């Protein structure tokens, strides 16, 4: 079992495109600084955010086909995985322990003034996804697959995001198959994987609408990206 | 409407 050079293709763009993303040393140095309390937690959670933003579409413009979308459909299919996008890379950091300092961070996000309502299914979805002892392939192809998905309201050429999202879950399926011959299951874990990310949608919504104007939550800027 | 979003992915 091996990819086909065309496969292989498709899989180093997403990757090298993948490996772009990495932590700036001054968002770094303000998880170790700053005073642990709800006001100045929130505010490194909202610089993590922003940046995170930015990352996702440096990497989505990368992703084979994209540019080649409506210019519509591209901020459509932008809007509607950005949280997605960011739970799994939350997820993989979490079960990389990064900046490495994770202990730290996970302090801060725990004390930000969010509730437990968001943040209990937020860790639980981190081990969740440890459990699956996810390879650096595995969580660029399913970013990929996550930003391409044609289901995502207001796009105009549906059919069009389809033709770039089949060969990705190909490709994934197919390393499923090559890295884990014995675990017939583990293409349909990482599909269980997905289903929980959708989630996160609606719960997300709820808890930004829920913050009052006059509350140290609330961030227009966060408000505009997320809805 | 997306401000940022459309300057981030239409920018060089
Ligand atoms: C695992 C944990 C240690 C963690 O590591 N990196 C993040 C991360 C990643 C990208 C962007 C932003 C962040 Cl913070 C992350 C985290 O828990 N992310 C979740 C989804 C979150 C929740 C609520 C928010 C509220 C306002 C702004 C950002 C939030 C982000």
């Amino acid at each position: 079992m091996e990819l086909t050079p065309d496969q292989q293709t498709l899989l180093h763009f997403i990757m090298d495109s993948y490996n772009k993303q990495r932590m700036p040393q001054e968002i770094t140095n303000k998880i170790l600084k700053e005073a642990f309390s709800a006001e100045e937690n929130f505010l490194i959670l909202t610089e993590m955010a922003t940046n995170h933003v930015q990352v996702l579409v440096e990497f989505t413009k990368k992703l084979p086909g994209f540019q080649t979308l409506d210019h519509e459909d591209q901020i459509a299919l932008l809007k509607g995985s950005a949280v997605e996008a960011m739970f799994l890379r939350s997820a993989e950091i979490f079960n990389k322990k990064l900046p490495s300092h994770s202990d730290l961070l996970e302090a801060r996000i725990r004390n930000s003034g969010i509730s437990d309502e968001y943040i209990t299914p937020m860790f639980s979805f981190y081990k969740s996804i440890g459990e699956l002892k996810m390879t650096q392939e595995e969580y660029a192809l399913l970013t990929a697959i996550v930003i391409l998905s044609p289901d995502r309201q207001y796009i105009k050429d549906r059919e069009a995001v389809e033709k770039l999202q089949e060969p990705l879950l190909d490709v994934l399926q197919k390393l499923c198959k090559i890295h884990q011959p014995e675990n017939p299951q583990h293409f349909a874990c990482l599909l269980g994987r997905l289903t929980e990310l959708r989630t996160f949608n609606h719960h997300h919504a709820e808890m930004l609408m829920s913050w009052r104007v006059n509350d140290h939550k609330f961030t227009p800027l966060l408000c505009e990206i997320w809805d | 409407d997306h401000q940022l979003l459309r300057y981030l992915l239409d920018k060089d």
